[PDB]
């Protein structure tokens, strides 16, 4: 078996959702911001948000909504986790003591159902009579909000429309009414039903079905003065309400998909709309009052306000303040002004909240020679792309390097005192036949530049037609200075060439240090790329020189330096190249028993391969023979997102389901079959998407002073900006910390009353297993925050099993020291 | 695709056994003794009739590729029955086959098994499988005797007498190389043909074509009377060489 | 000739890797040196010496040289390790069963979470599977371990049934003692949970119906670790075993011993309301508690869902 320890170095920074209401007091306006597994509560002031409380939950926050049922003084909070843990929460404050009350809770998972494409949707009735949940295709789940439903029991109503895009409860109906857009073979439609708690079924809805735009994306519930709904698409915005129908199709919204909306005026007159290119729009509802006294919707208008970060969620606060919640870039507070500035913009940024964004790749480098190590991360996407330099100093110091284009891979080349970074920028087919970039960015603002002139694929004779307005990716290699972080050089790869892999190394007997890039020719027609290059570059005297190119028959997804040789994965093949005295790559040997060799890691003569659907394989280079040999494979099927080698026998992997596992050589030589079987010894639900594993640590350890029990250091970056650390334990230390977790889980009160053991259980749609081999360090590190009475309760009847102290009963102060030592690894 | 398992009578003059100086009478005796050994041993173990026959067919085919002077027959027989049990889903442990073989064979005969009987048998399985070319599925005259007779309608007692007499003839033919000359279907009609002659029954009357004198032709097409008689001659020869009489 | 198996040496294949671990050996992927065809080699270790050649392999060699069908896996030949020329006794070399190579297995396409099946894809999949099962069931063979792992899929959309290690013949005239623990619990029929031991070809139909549901939910329908727990889960959806819906349930050994918590009503149509009607009828008939009332393979092929499907339009699963 294996024993490992996992802790968070940086908590998730991406904003998954944001709501505003009256949660902490019936009087204050609060902004609740949801990051993965983290809930942040702020109090809205006119100068700026005031932080009041932060809690963690043992689950990914999927739905977050505030409601105030009749009889309550203040808003209550509904949350549903991605594992279907539901709960209703209340803020309660006793002077200085702030706590979160779990008013109702339960798990709403169905034994039989198909998870929907557009994900979990949660909405609440305007009269707070029920919570609507869309979890599975063909089913609508109703949790009625009666006082007695403390377990959140619910029932399912059969839904004929299997493919639902979005749903909202409508305002101003005689009965609870849902409005939704659905897709069937005839296109997309908008339809209504009434929800009957008494009959537990749908009744005919207030207005008839209307055919809508093919890419109708979002449904807006319009408040009582108007009533009805607005439907946002790619090209058009429409309003529906019984007999009334409006449509505005301003060409400005066609350029970029609109992804988020928020109501500004409670009456419903103004809405904020945001799009993927970061534009902020005002949607205006122009009113007309008849002599009858009735208020009708005359027309719709859209006005561009300015530019914000690419926002997953928008919330208007007060005055002109809007919270721009970003998952791809930095979250922001922006001021909306009545008068435009001299550039024509009405938006003026106030504060910028750091988001490590998606961490596509990262490397650890000791820039200042301080025997520490700093983390340079490829963070963000599109106009939010950046390079983030992170060091420890008690908070983490982060320096932001903007790129305004997507960073894909980073590697450090010390000889050249610079980083190599692979990037891609979006251009659009224009009337010239070429393409035009939407904004200047790193690859275009380089001091010196070059473009590949390779003739390898030039024979073409394969037609790829272009339509005006279509997007393309343009890939580059950026040479960036390690001190100024100034783009010294940018190399642009071929048209339709994707840069996928990057390494910096010396090969063979060649003393020169090269940048080597692996590419794939990507054409929309192809299911899998069938052409590719391995390109050797030399960065010398401010210019990048092309040294050699090797054509391959596939995508070079990953490369790694291997004992002076170049190990590269081309689709199914894993290949080892030698670097000749003629400065060309020469193939030595290949391995073909792979579906897609997405990831490669090496140690000694051993190679770890990560496959799209076959988990991990341990290969070895047999130098006596000049070939490869399969040492061991993990036969359990998993889809890999990243891999890392922990030691000669243990191997770490990350699943696309937000899970971690460790595989080991079965070390039993009785049969060959045992050695070929890697036994999954560790299973752990992380809750984050790990893109990059990287050996290193951010703390400045001489290791001459007391070394912590943990041994080894692997850092990992995730999609939600979370940075974590994995380290190994001895059998003695694992059992102590494990026995302690079980004790801590009995003592600590969870938000939503979510069992900790459930949360960390390995979870795919198909399987659920109890965690094994992993210590939730974030649980262990919470011992230092529980009350002194609670601490003593945890340490009762505890004995050790360490050989120095045969059996050692614990005191609270003894364990306070053990955990404090563990907090020093990060 | 599939191997050919049938030879001509003339070809049996050239088995390995014959060419190593064994005369025709001796090889025939060895075949009867080995087959009857398989039969008696399996009967002691309670084995289905198909399992006995399959072992016997494996045995007869084996000695079309090897000589009796280099492969002791009772070891081969025991191995055939052992494999046949697994093929036909009536498995037996090798030790139990040896136990029974010890009871039935005298000390000279059980000498063939050598110092370690189980080992000599288990070792042979590799050669047996390679020899029979991994073609394990075998059909036997019994199923056709029953399938064909089910289509006879008439005196219940005369037909049952026909079936049992023919069934006896099938059991006796396993001691011969007929398994190597003719497909089971021809053997089944032949045993029906012989019993009908011996009981003075006219089978055509019981067929759906009562004026079709060649009744076999609806069951097995293209079977000459010569083939059916050659088989009969060979079966009754066992009854004239030994001192038992046509049933 | 092509028929003289057991002699050709495994030298004739370049081993590419180990695709899986089998019951009697480890399964390797190999390229034929002469033709270039990719094959799958199953290693048979006879070195065990306790009972010689494994009977699980004997069943697969006996049955798969008889069965010819597009949806039944094909055994191309049997090859051997370099044998010892001097002595036949010393030789312990193993034997390899050559099969056609298949790109993936259904469990893998599903466990990795990558594949999305449309109705038409499920039609082309089930039509091939049931057609193969009919060929086998008409030849009086029982598969006896139908699982997602044992359904091999090509990228083109061809399906082949594969692991015939527990396959045996069925006789209507003679009820025979069989092993009452054949199909894996998730796909095991209710009849065998109560231990029938004398079962119909319907055992395999139940499994294929479980797969039909799993193709629509992307999650296995009846997942449990204990035989009683499975009976309860099946009972919740298909209804509790009772004399009215399954008259002869009383003749089953464990009917009094094994009991669901309640006598649950059948809710199959309700819980699978999202499944198309043409398919839902198939599922209700395939997941029928009573083996004598459970539909046959042929009846599934003459169903509104699968009858008018064209195998020429083998629409590939979305990959
Ligand atoms: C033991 O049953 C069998 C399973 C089989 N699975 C596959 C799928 N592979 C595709 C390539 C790879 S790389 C690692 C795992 C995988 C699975 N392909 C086969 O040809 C095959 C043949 C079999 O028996 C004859």
């Amino acid at each position: 078996m294996s024993y490992n320890y996992v802790v968070t170095a940086q908590k998730p920074t991406a904003v998954n959702g944001c709501v505003t209401g009256h949660f902490t007091s019936a009087e204050d306006l609060n902004l609740l911001i949801a990051k993965n597994t983290r809930l942040e509560i702020y109090v809205v002031t006119a100068e700026g948000l005031r932080p009041v409380k932060e809690v963690g939950m043992y689950g990914k926050i999927a739905v977050m909504e505030l409601f105030r049922p009749k009889g309550e003084s203040k808003d209550l909070l509904f949350i549903l986790t991605a594992k279907y843990n539901a709960c209703i929460l209340e803020y309660k404050q006793s002077g200085e003591s702030i706590d979160i009350i779990t008013r109702a809770h339960g798990n709403v998972q169905d034994r039989i159902g198909r998870p929907s494409e557009t994900g979990i949707i949660g909405i609440i009735d305007p009269e707070c009579r029920m919570i609507g949940l869309r979890l599975y295709d063909g089913l609508f789940k109703v949790i009625p909000l009666d006082r007695d439903n403390k377990e959140l029991k619910a029932f399912n109503i059969r839904l004929e429309e299997l493919h639902v895009i979005d749903v909202k409860f409508l305002y101003g109906c005689q009965a609870p009414t849902i409005c939704f857009v659905y897709q069937d073979p005839q296109g997309r439609h908008v339809k209504t039903y009434e929800v009957s708690l008494r009959e537990k079924e749908f009744n005919k809805g207030p207005w008839k079905q209307e055919n809508v735009e093919a890419e109708a994306s979002m449904v807006i519930a319009v408040p009582e003065p108007f009533g009805g709904a607005i439907i946002i698409g790619q090209e058009s915005i429409t309003y529906h309400n019984g007999d009334k129908y409006l449509a505005i199709a301003p060409p400005i919204i066609k350029q970029s998909t609109i992804v988020c909306h928020n109501r500004v005026d409670p009456n419903g007159s103004r809405y904020l709309l945001g799009d993927m290119e970061g534009r902020l729009f005002m949607l205006l509802l122009e009113k007309e009052e008849q002599m009858d006294g009735t208020v009708t919707l005359k027309d719709l208008r859209v006005e561009l306000l300015g530019e914000t970060s690419i926002a997953e969620c928008l919330t208007y606060l007060d005055n002109g303040v809007v919270f721009v919640g970003s998952r791809l870039g930095d979250s922001q507070l922006v001021k909306l002004n009545v008068d435009s500035n001299e550039q024509g913009s009405y938006v003026v940024a106030m504060e910028t909240f750091t988001n490590l964004g998606p961490i596509v790749d990262m490397c650890v480098v000791d820039l200042e020679r301080q025997g520490q190590g700093q983390l340079v991360t490829c963070s963000g996407a599109f106009k939010e792309g950046s390079l983030r330099i992170i060091r420890n100093g008690q908070k983490l110091h982060i320096r932001t390097v903007p790129l305004y284009e997507s960073p894909r891979k980073i590697c450090y080349q010390e000889v050249s005192q610079c980083f190599g970074v692979l990037s891609s920028r979006i251009e659009v087919q224009d009337t010239s036949g070429g393409t035009t970039a939407l904004r200047p960015s790193a690859s275009t603002q380089a001091l010196s530049s070059s473009v590949s002139s390779s003739k390898l694929f030039s024979s073409s004779t394969a037609p790829h037609e272009t339509s005006f307005g279509e997007e393309v990716e343009v890939h580059n290699l950026l040479i960036i200075d390690q001190h100024t972080f100034e783009v010294l050089h940018a190399h642009q790869f071929l048209q339709n060439e994707y840069a996928l892999s990057l390494v910096s190394c010396k090969l063979g007997k060649d003393p020169n240090t090269y940048f080597i890039v692996g590419t794939a020719m990507v054409y929309p027609e192809e299911a899998e790329p069938k052409q590719g290059r391995i390109v050797v570059f030399q960065y010398s005297d401010g210019k990048l020189q092309t040294v050699a190119e090797k054509e391959v028959k596939g995508a070079v997804y990953s490369m790694v330096e291997f004992n002076g040789k170049l190990l590269a994965s081309i689709n199914s093949t894993v290949r080892l190249y030698e670097w000749t005295t003629e400065k060309e790559l020469r193939t030595e040997c290949n391995h073909y028993n792979n579906i897609m060799a997405l990831y490669l890691k090496t140690k000694g003569d051993f190679i770890l391969v990560g496959d799209l659907m076959r988990s991990v394989l341990l290969l070895a280079y047999k130098p006596m023979e000049g070939n490869f040999e399969e040492i061991a494979r993990d036969f359990n099927p998993n889809w890999m997102s990243a891999v890392e080698i922990l030691d000669d026998d243990n191997f770490l992997g990350a699943e696309n389901a937000f899970n971690l596992f460790v595989c080991q050589k079965d070390s039993a030589a009785t049969t060959d079959e045992e050695r070929q079987h890697l036994q999954e010894v560790g299973l752990f639900h992380l809750g984050e998407f790990v893109n990059v594993f990287c050996h290193g640590s951010l703390v400045m350890q001489n290791l001459g002073e007391t070394s912590t029990p943990t041994q080894g250091s692997v850092l990992f970056g995730t999609v939600n900006g979370m940075i974590g650390l994995v380290t190994s334990l001895s059998e003695s230390w694992y059992n102590l910390l494990l026995d302690m977790q079980n004790r801590l889980n009995k003592v600590i009160k969870s938000v939503g009353k979510i069992e900790h053991s459930f949360w960390r259980s390995f979870h795919t749609e198909r399987k659920t297993e109890p965690a094994t081999g992993f210590i939730d360090g974030d649980l262990i590190e919470s011992f230092l925050d529980i009350s002194r009475p609670k601490m003593q309760e945890v340490v009762a009847n505890l004995q050790y099993d360490d050989g120095s102290g045969m059996k050692r009963e614990a005191t609270a102060d003894d364990l306070i020291k053990v955990v404090e030592e563990l907090t020093r690894i990060h | 695709t599939k191997p050919c398992w049938y030879w001509d009578k003339k070809d049996l003059a050239h088995t390995p056994s014959q060419l190593e100086g064994l005369d025709p009478a001796t090889e025939a005796r060895y075949r009867r003794e080995g087959a009857r050994f398989i039969f008696d041993v399996g009967t002691r173990l309670g084995l289905h009739y198909d399992t006995l026959a399959t072992g016997i067919i494996y045995f007869h085919r084996f000695y079309m590729f090897h000589s009796f002077k280099q492969f002791p027959r009772y070891v081969t027989g025991a191995c055939c029955l052992f494999l046949a049990g697994k093929v036909e889903e009536t498995p037996k442990k090798c030790k139990d086959i040896i136990k029974t073989a010890r009871s039935l064979l005298n000390d000279v005969q059980f000498g063939q098994f050598g110092d370690d009987p189980k080992e000599e048998v288990m070792v042979l399985e590799r050669i047996l499988l390679q020899t029979i070319k991994f073609d394990l599925q075998v059909e036997h005259p019994y199923q056709f005797l029953l399938k064909y007779a089910k289509q006879l309608k008439g005196d219940k007692n005369k037909i049952q007498k026909l079936v049992q007499m023919a069934w006896t003839f099938v059991n006796d033919s396993l001691c011969t190389t007929l398994s190597l000359q003719w497909e089971p279907e021809i053997i089944a009609v032949a045993v029906m043909y012989l019993a009908g002659r011996l009981c003075k029954f006219e089978i055509q009357e019981w067929t759906s074509k009562p004026m079709y004198r060649r009744w076999w032709e609806q069951f097995v097409q293209d079977v000459p009377v010569d083939v059916l008689e050659d088989i009969c001659h060979q079966i009754l020869d066992l009854y004239s060489q030994g001192k038992q009489q046509m049933p | 000739t092509e028929s003289d198996w057991g002699k050709r040496c495994v030298d004739k294949f370049d081993i590419i890797g180990i695709i899986g671990e089998g019951t009697y050996g480890q399964v390797y992927k190999a390229k034929d040196k002469d033709t270039g065809e990719l094959v799958a080699l199953k290693k048979v270790r006879l070195d065990n010496e306790k009972e010689g050649f494994p009977i699980t392999a004997i069943r697969e060699i006996k049955i798969l040289r008889q069965l010819i069908h597009r949806s039944v896996v094909n055994m191309k030949e049997i090859v051997t390790d370099k044998q010892d020329a001097l002595d036949f006794k010393k030789d312990k070399g193993a034997f390899y069963l050559v099969f056609e190579y298949m790109d993936h297995d259904l469990m893998g396409l599903l466990e990795s979470g990558l594949v999305h099946f449309s109705e038409d894809h499920i039609k082309s999949f089930m039509k091939q599977l049931m057609e193969g099962l009919e060929y086998c069931h008409k030849k009086n063979f029982l598969h006896r371990d139908i699982k997602c792992s044992n359904i091999l899929l090509n990228n083109s959309g061809q399906i082949k049934l594969a692991d015939f290690g527990l396959a045996r013949l069925y006789n209507s005239e003679e009820s025979r003692p069989y092993t009452n623990k054949v199909i894996t619990l998730w796909y095991r029929p209710p009849e065998l949970l109560l231990g029938e031991e004398r079962y119909t070809p319907a055992i395999d139909v139940w499994s294929c119906g479980c797969i039909l549901g799993e193709l629509f939910t992307k999650k296995p329908i009846f997942q449990a670790n204990l035989e009683l727990a499975q009976l309860e889960l099946i009972s919740r959806l298909c209804g509790s075993p009772c004399p009215a819906v399954w008259p002869d349930v009383i003749r089953l050994p464990y009917f009094n011993t094994m009991k669901p918590k309640k006598q649950y009503r059948r809710r199959l149509r309700e819980e699978f309301s999202f499944i198309p009607s043409a398919a839902l009828d198939l599922l209700d008939h395939m997941l029928t508690l009573d083996p004598s009332k459970r539909c046959t393979a042929e009846q599934t092929l003459q169903s509104d869902f699968l009858k008018d499907v064209e195998l020429s339009k083998m629409a590939p699963p979305d990959l």
